[PDB]
């Protein structure tokens, strides 16, 4: 299983494209993805100045 | 040409033959195999269940 540890004040997006459904869990929650969820990877400015 | 599949066991009678093996292809929702029914041609793209 892949399953990520959401932190606290977080929020987590997955799709199970399996089964056509859309669910966002917030909060401190262990998401579990079916064979067929996937993340939503976020690429986040970063840096000194920004990035 | 007839495809025998099942859960029971052959004997190739004289008359028959044996041309292939026909191994099952696993297929969940959201995916699927692109068969060409070479008979008539239409090519499906059966998706599902297993085919």
């Amino acid at each position: 299983v892949v399953s990520y540890r959401v932190p606290h004040n977080a929020a987590v997006q997955v799709y199970d494209y399996r089964a056509k459904r859309a669910r966002v869990v917030f909060g401190p929650e262990l998401v579990t993805l079916d064979p067929e969820e996937q993340f939503t990877v976020l690429s986040l400015s970063a840096g000194r100045p920004k990035r | 040409c007839w495809l025998i599949r099942g859960p029971l066991e052959y004997v190739p009678s004289a008359k028959v033959e044996v041309v292939e093996e026909r191994q099952a292809i696993p297929l969940d929702q959201n995916e699927g195999i692109y068969v060409q029914d070479v008979k008539t041609g239409k090519v499906r793209a059966v998706i599902g269940s297993t085919y």
